Parts: C-alpha cells; sequence; structure tokens
C-alpha cells in the first residue's frame, strides 16, 4: 500500500560518511515535501533535512554542510548524504511526507545509525551478590560491563529463572562502552541451596559467557 | 524559531479513564498544529492534523481542540493500546523543519508502590581490573520518579554516575531502576562508607542503604 | 502629470501574494525620492539602480507590483532567493533591475484575518514574473484527484492566518516591488530631473 522503507543504516566511525535511503510507494516523492527526521536515544524528534516539491533543499543547522538530501525520480526514492559524521548523529532516522497543514501522515520504519570509534568488544561480568543481612527477598544480579556495539541478551539458570528478573537498559559510557545489569530477587531462604547463573550473550563478538552468582565468603 | 511546551511531562490513567494533555506555542499559529502517538522503538503516527480533524483510521475517541496559542487533545475512554507519548507539533515556521513539542507520557495508574533499595559493592574480580562499580538498586516502585543520591564517606557525589530505568511491568505497572556509580580502584580504596540514599513518594523519609569496604 | 504611486502604495486593498496585482506605469513623471526619503518603509533595497539617482533616470515602462506576505518571508522578494514565496508565488529574476519596498502592515492587515493566502503546493517553481492563479487540487500522488480533497489529495493555497499578537517576523507586510524596463523604444517614464 503506501509506506516509505528505509535502509542503509549502520555503523561507522566519526569522520565517516554513510547514504540513507527511503523508497516509496503509494506516493510521488517528487510532489512532496519530503523530511529526514532523527530520533537520538532517549531524545524527542529533530527535524534534518527538507526537499521542497519544486526542487528547493534545506538542512538544520544541526547538519548545515555535512549532509545533503537527493532524490531520483525514477526510482520514486528519498536519499541521505551524510558526511564528517560524528558520535553525536547517532539516531533513529526516519523519513517521511509533510503534508504541512494535512500534518506528517506517512513516516518510515526507521534505520539507526551508529557513529563510534570504540572497537567491538565483548563484555566482563560480574556479580552483583546478595547482601549478607533476612527472612524474607533477597536480590542478586549480574554487572555486565564495557562492550560495544549494541546488544547484550541475558538469561538467568537458562531460563529456567524468570520472575523477577530485570534486566536494564544500557548506559553508554565516557569510554564509549555500553554498560548494563540485569537483577532478580529471590527467596532469602534458597541463597544457600539454590544455584543463580547469569548467562550473556554479546552476538558482534561471539562471546557467551555464564557467571555462578554466590553469596560472598566472609 | 518557536519554541513548543507540553503539559504535563507524565501523566497517570487508567483504562476507561477521560485523558486530556495540553501544549503550548511560542507564538500563536492559529490551527496550524498537529498530534501524534508514538511507542517506543516505532515511528510517530498522526492522530490529529489541523488542530480538530481526526485523522482517518484514527479511532474516534480521539479528539482534537484549540485554537491560537494553546490546544488540547482529548481520549474520550483510554483503551489499553493507548499509553504512549504524544507530541504536539507545529506547522507554521520557515523553511519547513518543524518544531516538536517535548512530549507527554501516558502510563498505567496503580496503587503507589515504594521501592526495595538494595547496594552491591564491587567484586573483587572488578578491583583487579583497576575499576569500582558500585549497584544501587530500586526495585518494584511507583511512581516512577525517583531520586538516588550517592554518598562516599557522607560526601555527596556528583557527575560519576549514570542509571537507567526499566519499562513499566506488564503485570503489577511498576518500575525498576538501576544505578551505577564507577570509581578508580585507588579511589575506591580511599574511602569506607558507600551508601545510596533513596527518595520516594512511597517512603516518609529518604531511606539509605550502605556497606563499609573491607566488611 | 506625475505617475499614480499613491494609487499603489496607498491602495485600501492589497492583494494575496499568490495572485499578485501589477500595475503598469506609463507616460508620466515619477518622483521617485519622495518615496525614497519617506520613513513608511522598513525595506528599501535597489538593484542595478541607486535610490538617490533615480530622479534623474528615464525608462521604457514601470512595474509595480504589490501583495501581502508574512515579515519573514520578506528576504524572499529578492534576486537568487528560494523559499515557499519565491518559489510558488511570486519571483524576481536574477538580472532583476529595479527596487523592493516593505512595510509593516499589522494594524491593518490584522483583524483573526483569514483573507490572505499562498500557494503551498506546486510542482515546479515560478519562473521569474510569473502569476499561477489555478486552484486544481494538487495530486501528491499518481491517483487522480478528480476534484476532491483527501489523501494525496491537498487545496494548493493556504490562508496566512494573521493575528494582530504575534511578532514581527509573523506580521503582515504590504509590499511593492518596482521593476524598470528599458528597451529600444520611446521612454515614458521620467523623474523630475531628467
Ligand atoms: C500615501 O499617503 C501618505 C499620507 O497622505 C496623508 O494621509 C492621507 C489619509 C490623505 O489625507 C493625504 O492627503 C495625506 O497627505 C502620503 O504622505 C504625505 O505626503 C504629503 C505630500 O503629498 C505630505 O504633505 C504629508 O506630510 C505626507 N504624510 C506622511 C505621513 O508622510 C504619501 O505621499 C502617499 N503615497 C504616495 C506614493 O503618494
Amino acid at each position: 500500500e503506501v509506506q516509505l522503507v528505509e535502509s542503509g543504516g549502520g555503523l561507522v566511525q566519526p569522520g565517516g560518511s554513510l547514504r540513507l535511503s527511503c523508497a516509496a510507494s503509494g506516493l510521488t516523492v517528487s510532489s512532496n515535501y519530503m523530511s529526514w527526521v532523527r530520533q537520538a536515544p532517549g531524545k524527542g524528534l529533530e527535524w534534518v533535512s527538507v526537499f521542497y516539491p519544486g526542487g528547493s533543499t534545506y538542512n538544520a543547522d544541526s547538519v548545515k554542510g555535512r549532509f545533503t538530501i537527493s532524490r531520483d525520480n525514477s526510482k520514486n526514492t528519498l536519499y541521505l548524504q551524510m558526511n564528517s559524521l560524528r558520535a553525536e548523529d547517532t539516531a533513529v532516522y526516519y523519513c517521511a511526507r509533510d503534508a504541512v497543514y494535512y500534518g506528517m501522515d506517512v513516516w518510515g520504519q526507521g534505520t539507526t545509525v551508529t557513529v563510534s570509534s570504540a572497537s567491538t568488544k565483548g563484555p566482563s561480568v560480574f556479580p552483583l551478590a546478595p547482601s549478607s543481612k533476612s527472612g524474607g527477598t533477597a536480590a542478586l544480579g549480574c554487572l555486565v560491563k564495557d562492550y560495544f556495539p549494541e546488544p547484550v541478551t541475558v538469561s538467568w539458570n537458562s531460563g529456567a529463572l524468570t520472575s523477577g528478573v530485570h534486566t536494564f537498559p544500557a548506559v553508554l559510557q565516557s569510554s564509549g562502552l555500553y554498560s548494563l545489569s540485569s537483577v532478580v530477587t529471590v527467596p532469602s531462604s534458597s541463597l544457600g541451596t539454590q544455584t543463580y547463573i547469569c548467562n550473556v550473550n554479546h552476538k558482534p563478538s561471539n562471546t557467551k559467557v555464564d557467571k555462578k552468582v554466590e553469596p560472598k565468603s566472609c | 524559531d518557536i519554541q513548543m511546551t507540553q503539559s504535563p511531562s507524565s501523566l497517570s490513567a487508567s483504562v476507561g479513564d477521560r485523558v486530556t494533555i495540553t501544549c503550548r506555542a511560542s507564538q500563536s499559529i492559529s490551527s496550524y498544529l498537529n498530534w501524534y502517538q508514538q511507542k517506543p522503538g516505532k515511528a510517530p503516527k498522526l492522530l490529529i492534523y489541523a488542530a480538530s480533524s481526526l485523522q482517518s483510521g484514527v479511532p474516534s475517541r480521539f479528539s482534537g481542540s484549540g485554537s491560537g496559542t494553546d490546544f488540547t487533545l482529548t481520549i474520550s475512554s483510554l483503551q489499553p493500546e493507548d499509553f504512549a507519548i504524544y507530541y504536539c507539533q507545529e506547522s507554521y515556521s520557515t523553511p519547513g523543519l518543524f518544531t516538536f513539542g517535548p512530549g507527554t507520557k501516558v502510563d498505567i495508574k496503580r496503587t503507589v508502590a515504594a521501592p526495595s533499595v538494595f547496594i552491591f559493592p564491587p567484586s573483587d574480580e572488578q578491583l583487579k581490573s583497576g575499576t569500582a562499580s558500585v549497584v544501587c538498586l530500586l526495585n518494584n516502585f511507583y511512581p516512577r520518579e525517583a531520586k538516588v543520591q550517592w554518598k562516599v564517606d557522607n560526601a555527596l557525589q556528583s557527575g560519576n554516575s549514570q542509571e537507567s530505568v526499566t519499562e513499566q511491568d506488564s503485570k503489577d505497572s511498576t518500575y525498576s531502576l538501576s544505578s551505577t556509580l564507577t570509581l578508580s580502584k585507588a579511589d575506591y580504596e580511599k574511602h569506607k562508607v558507600y551508601a545510596c540514599e533513596v527518595t520516594h513518594q512511597g517512603l516518609s523519609s529518604p531511606v539509605t542503604k550502605s556497606f563499609n569496604r573491607g566488611e | 502629470n506625475l505617475c499614480p504611486f499613491g494609487e499603489v502604495f496607498n491602495a485600501t486593498r492589497f492583494a494575496s501574494v499568490y495572485a499578485w496585482n501589477r500595475k503598469r506605469i506609463s507616460n508620466c513623471v515619477a518622483d521617485y525620492s519622495v518615496l525614497y526619503n519617506s520613513a513608511s518603509f522598513s525595506t528599501f533595497k535597489c538593484y542595478g539602480v541607486s535610490p538617490t539617482k533615480l530622479n534623474d533616470l528615464c525608462f521604457t515602462n514601470v512595474y509595480a507590483d504589490s501583495f501581502v506576505i508574512r515579515g519573514d518571508e520578506v528576504r524572499q522578494i529578492a534576486p537568487g532567493q528560494t523559499g515557499k514565496i519565491a518559489d510558488y508565488n511570486y519571483k524576481l529574476p536574477d538580472d532583476f533591475t529595479g527596487c523592493v519596498i516593505a512595510w509593516n502592515s499589522n494594524n491593518l492587515d490584522s483583524k483573526g484575518n483569514y483573507n490572505y493566502l499562498y500557494r503551498l503546493f506546486r510542482k515546479s517553481n515560478l519562473k521569474p514574473f510569473e502569476r499561477d492563479i489555478s486552484t486544481e487540487i494538487y495530486q501528491a500522488g499518481s491517483t487522480p484527484c478528480n476534484g476532491v480533497e483527501g489523501f494525496n489529495c491537498y487545496f494548493p493555497l493556504q490562508s496566512y492566518g494573521f493575528q494582530p499578537t504575534n511578532g514581527v517576523g509573523y506580521q503582515p507586510y504590504r509590499v511593492v516591488v518596482l521593476s524598470f524596463e528599458l528597451l529600444h523604444a520611446p521612454a515614458t517614464v521620467c523623474g523630475p530631473g531628467s
């Protein structure tokens, strides 16, 4: 039916280049106000570039001199050429048709761009050991530290432990590497007898790690 | 340019509630304002265009209102699929790189629930590598608003921690929060008392969890 | 006999920019520096001529184009500009010879006034001094619109919505563009110091 399909996103180093495409069906790109809009992790929507039907194009100040919007009528496709990329250009990039009075009614699904100088690296997995201090519920977990790029998946006891589990969103550290924690609450009574192991998978580095989490010996 | 603000930043509601969200414009932009809904990880979806016209395919429980400077979006009977972030957008500025509002998040209402708080020292294994991560966990609390204050030998720490929060739990409608304090091994061994102090509406006074390095 | 500039500058009603008015000035004496020394104009930019020297010049004909736009759009009424106004409503040539004159008309063209329109949708840019008055539904896809608004089918004109409450960038401005024609023909429009 009516759709916009973005492609071209990927990982690139600072100073590198990337070209996004947006293939349209059900509307004519060259006849519309066509836009690229991006959303950084946890932030709001930011307009990047706009292509007027008659040919004029405009860039946000944030990408001035670096990004170039273009289109190909024969392919009914919109493009965004991104040069001199920087870490803060990391975001999901959406293409959209703007019917200004009638709203932005058609949006693509988005394509992810990650700009970073970090090397691919598998995480270290450290125990968050249950407190020695207790006739109720105890918390334990694993700290999954210093990996790149996303994602990491975490299970507990190879999937036998699911209730009470919270695996948190990763934070990007100042090193450029990600870190996250996964925790679970369990009966304090089980600490002496039930084994708790977090299973960590980081496919970009082919890393699989199992870490047994137990009370710390004093 | 035009700056745009929405109220409130966050709202709690239940299925079947009547919800109203408002939006404010740096100028009077007549009826040139649109409303969008966004779910996590998905593109925004047009709900209202020209302040009051219902976008085709959008259920009739959505309606828009207002003119000039202030506008309100209304959901007559909130449905489970309506929990999301709602943005307003002006269609007025030049040359068409318009500005979106900051967004109003609508989450699921439930009884207040205080967090259970846990502090975790760095593992000995990590300390060998020269870095110490101290972790504070706030488990299963509601509402979302919460404050974590790190203390080291009673000195309040600023600039050396990061935190993240889960999405509202599908079963019990609570949030959980993890905060990580990072120090070098050298700095970690210069101090004894490591404390996480948590403020939340469900707690009469702030709760502190702590440990002494070396137990 | 003096050229009827007051008929243009002091007209009670001004046209919408998409339907800009043109008055042909001919066979008369033009006192340009009366206009120039006036203090009522926020914009008075000339191209190819000097404003002080205008009263000593003769032209074959002079054209006075007039319309209302938004304050932040006045910058588009110049050679080499782009934007919704220059692209789809009123376009000056690159080799423009004439003067662009504008003044804030907030106290005249703001009542909420929705009378003044501009063209929002157009598939190609206007040529210089082209005037497009069509109201056909704009076809944004491959499906014909058959005169009804809907998906991919937009009315091409939109209203300015002038509210006197707003800042000066969003206030209505009356514009007069004077273009000076020089041909191999009699010069019928002369300044007083000719
Ligand atoms: C456009 O009109 C102004 C103002 O004209 C004055 O107000 C009118 C309502 C009407 O009563 C006119 O007769 C008035 O003169 C013109 O500006 C004036 O020019 C005359 C000389 O002709 C001078 O005596 C006045 O002091 C001027 N007033 C101001 C406010 O500048 C102006 O010349 C007209 N525009 C053109 C292009 O002719």
